RNA sequence: GGUGAAAUUCUUGGAUUUAUUGAAGACUAACUACUGCGAAAGCAUUUGCCAAGGACGUUUUCAUUAAUCAAGAACGAAAGUUAGGGGAUCGAAGAUGAUCAGAUACCGUCGUAGUCUUAACCAUAAACUAUGCCGACUAGGGAUCGGGUGGUGUUUUUUUAAUGACCCACUCGGCACCUUACGAGAAAUCAAAGUCUUUGGGUUCUGGGGGGAGUAUGGUCGCAAGGCUGAAACUUAAAGAAUUGACGGAAGGGCGCCCUUUGUACC
RNA sequence: GGAUAGUGGCCUACCAUGGUUUCAACGGGUAACGGGGAAUAAGGGUUCGAUUCCGGAGAGGGAGCCUGAGAAACGGCUACCACAUCCAAGGAAGGCAGCAGGCGCGCAAAUUACCCAAUCCUAAUUCAGGGAGGUAGUGACAAUAAAUAACGAUACAGGGUCUUGUAAUUGGAAUGAGUACAAUGUAAAUACCUUAACGAGGAACAAUUGGAGGGCAAGUCUGGUGCCAGCAGCCGCGGUAAUUCCAGCUCCAAUAGCGUAUAUUAAAGUUGUUGCAGUUAAAAAGCUCGUAGUUGAACUUUGGGCCCGGUU
């Protein structure tokens, strides 16, 4: 549940007043593959 | 709502309600 | 506050700021000391002698009129008792409450009070045997204390 | 005030009280009970070696599936049998039973990157070569 | 009981200075309390103290003048070598130029800077700034 | 009698009820308070006996004799254990009934141990102010309890003197309260929970995320019930103070639809 | 008194009944040789010290002993114990926790090399001997210094006649990584220092390792795949507890190094002496007395005058 966790927790920082990069098809995935 | 009664180890009455519903140790030289 | 209680009272006496010569006294020094030794020749303790000389003969306090303490005066004439006065009264009270406890066995508050009095007695006896007034052991105990007090 | 003795000659009380308090720590108690030598699966060691017992498909969920599985391995020096998270996919075609893998610890668990219920070991080497070079096609696994 | 009369005296001074009174009454007095207030007056942190002499222990009445942030005792009177007295000031003084920690040496009761000057150390008594 | 309803129950040898009298054991209503005492648990009729305490007053006495306290000791609500006594009430266990959708109205009657006391045990409670004990200073006010001081102040003598009671002012020591924030705190709130990042008056005890677990083992106390001391492996990222609302089948109004008030988890 | 090199319950005879302990004796654990020291830098502390020096103990476990000034020696002996070797079956020989090296145990650790030239030791002694030690080989333990490119011209883009950026554009310069006459170097060699000659036009002589919601720096990137009782109809869209299912492009950090595991330290004021907290968040014994422990009221030569000489 990477997408739901990131999309839920990037909105709380919007209430707290901090910059968040806008989402696209690059956020909720394995950016780096494992060994 | 009522505040729950707080303790570290569970009380003896609640222990009664939950429970109703040997060899020595070693000291190796 | 009190040693074995919850009270915090300050009911006591305040010695006046004068080390000499009440003006209206103008009587003597040796007449006072012979009154003291004669009152002790009845057999009274220093506190009762002090209160009688305050209540009857205009002696404000004996430390300033005679220049010497009452107990040291009685020690100078050899009228000093074998045990000091406060330990004697503590022993007498302990004896009386103990006799009550053989008579009334169930009185638990009197047991606690006896324990308090005996702790007081032990502390005072430790103080006296420290300063070499009693024999260096003096061994307060239950029975012979009666024979000790009277 | 402040609870503790503060007198100039009360160092003995301070030391003894501090000793009992430090016994109520966690790092200190783990160090002086010596459970790294008696109860830990590794013998207090960083890495270890083990012979692969078998492999079980502990899968995240059903048909829509994210395939992250683990092996069951037996230690050599101790004999205790543990579970190990193999790294990235396709390596279970590479490691089979009885291959004498070399194990380490896993690390952090957050929202992702492996939240497996009770697997703290990752297979660092297999058949005494690697997983990285054996996945990046640098070296090849020798037979037996 | 009154285990440290210097502590109670300095605490009374602190409370009455924080609440803004003009006079402070101190009981009981001592040689050490008198010397402590002479150190304060010679550095000017207080006003004018006069000692009422009854036969029991005396009392002190001190004129404050403002100008005093905080004074206190360090208890127990730690044995303080000279080679680490700077550690003590770096422990509890706001800056390196003002504020004084007070030492009782065999040369008397004296602030820290003349304890450097006389090259003598002793026990720590208190601080004032 | 009993319940929302019924039944078991007692009664024309008169139940229930009224009056006269007796017997038993237990408890002391109303007075009863934001009052008192006790180290705490706790303590409420009268009188007598025995001893004890606190506060106040003291131009009495000793001159540091003290504060806190592992070992050790005394007491310790209710419950519970062994003999004796007593057994009115209430009443674990137990016996019996209707079990009627719902008991939102899960009970009725009888009733052993107990409840009371003696001689012994046990030593725990939400044993709570959830606030160790001793000492210092810091703010306004009004009540109240105990003692003491002063009043060409009041009232009762049967002649107005003592005393008693009341009123005014002060003081010591208490139980409590209203406001405030000079200060503190995460907040509720606090004259202490203040004098603390400007951190040190003296000293005992206790705690180190949650489970496992007050478990297992050992020791010790106990006739028993049980008490005191008390881990680990393993596992997990979690587990106090306020305000704010969706939700309403909370209701009340209007003219199916709107408006006001309204309280916001365990099994 | 015996014995010892010598004091001494070190041992024996006789006679006393003592010695240690809450200031924690005695017992137990130590994955404990002790110290000089090491890591961590606000201070205080926490952790480590098998290891280059100093002191102790041991040569597979115990014991005994000969020689000698010195040994309870082990590259000396004797005996037992545990291993275990040679055979003619009668007998004999053994001690790598010295240097190399082998087996085993393991996450975990080098050459069965050269030499006494240096440092020093032993002897009858300048001469001999020394796996003590030095040299080299293996060696990304750790530590220091810094190559992988530099300068123009052209044509554009600029800041706009002085100053930067781009290009399948162009030019000559410079030199070490390597190959090596030689000489230094060395006990003799290898390597370093020096240098005749050769040695740069990029796939050349090509740098990796981690990452890219936030911590914490850098994507309003690309493509492919498995599924859908949802649209469309064979083109596809969207969603896909796919915890992205797989690959590529671009970017960031560090850089001859980078990541990971474990342990420990700091930021930590979660060990609190400096410096924690206990009404309600973990945490004030039910209450009182009381021994050791800790702590404990005030007071005793102050003040004034004299001189001299030291430092700014």
């Amino acid at each position: 549940s990477a997408k739901s966790f990131i999309l839920r927790k990037k909105e709380l920082m919007k209430r707290r007043g901090r910059k968040v990069a806008k989402d696209s098809k690059f956020t909720g995935r394995k950016r780096r593959h494992r060994f | 709502g009522h505040k729950s009664y707080k303790s570290k180890h569970a009380s003896k009455g609640a222990l009664k309600r939950l429970y109703k519903g040997g060899k020595p140790d070693k000291q190796v030289s | 506050g009190r040693m074995h209680s919850a009270g915090k009272g300050i009911s006591s006496s305040a010695i006046p700021y004068s080390r000499n010569a009440p003006a209206w006294f103008k009587l003597s020094s040796e007449s006072v000391i012979e009154q003291i030794v004669k009152y002790a020749r009845k057999g009274l303790t220093p506190s009762q002698i002090g209160v009688l000389l305050r209540d009857a003969h205009g002696v404000t306090q004996a430390r300033v009129i005679t220049g010497n303490k009452i107990m040291r005066i009685l020690k100078s004439n050899g009228l000093a008792p074998e045990i000091p006065e406060d330990l004697y009264y503590l022993i007498k009270k302990a004896v009386s409450v103990r006799k009550h406890l053989e008579r009334n066995r169930k009185d638990k508050d009197a047991k606690f009070r006896l324990i308090l009095i005996e702790s007081r007695i032990h502390r005072l006896a430790r103080y006296y045997r420290t300063v070499a007034v009693l024999p260096p052991n003096w061994k307060y105990e239950s029975a012979t204390a009666s024979a000790l007090v009277n | 005030g402040k609870g503790k003795p503060r007198g100039l000659n009360s160092a003995r009380k301070l030391r003894v009280h501090r000793r009992n308090n430090r016994w109520a720590e966690n790092n200190y108690k783990k160090r002086l009970l010596g459970t790294a030598f008696k109860s830990s699966p590794f013998g207090g060691s960083s890495h270890a070696k083990g012979i692969v017992l078998e492999k079980l498909g502990i899968e995240s969920k059903q048909p829509n599936s994210a395939i992250r599985k683990c092996v069951r391995v037996q230690l050599i020096k101790n004999g205790k049998k543990v579970t190990a998270f193999v790294p990235n996919d396709g390596c279970l075609n590479f490691v089979d039973e009885n291959d004498e893998v070399l194990l380490a610890g896993f690390g952090r668990k957050g929202k992702a990157k492996g939240d497996i219920p009770g697997v703290r070991f990752k297979v660092v080497k297999v058949s005494g070569v690697s997983l990285l070079a054996l996945w990046k096609e640098k070296k090849e696994k020798p037979r037996s | 009981t009154r285990s440290s009369v210097l502590a109670d005296a300095l605490n009374a001074i602190n409370n009455a200075e924080k609440t803004g009174k003009r006079q402070v009454l101190i009981r009981p007095s001592s040689k050490v309390i008198i010397k402590f207030l002479q150190v304060m007056q010679k550095h000017g942190y207080i006003g004018e103290f006069e000692y009422i002499d009854d036969h029991r222990s005396g009392k002190i009445v001190v004129q404050l003048n403002g100008r005093l942030n905080k004074c206190g005792v360090i208890s127990p009177r730690f044995n303080v070598k000279i080679g680490d007295i700077e550690k003590w000031t770096a422990n509890l003084l706001p800056a390196r130029q003002f504020g004084y920690v007070i030492l009782t040496t065999s040369a008397g009761i004296m602030d820290h800077e003349e304890a450097r000057r006389k090259h003598v150390s002793g026990k720590i008594l208190g601080f004032v700034y």
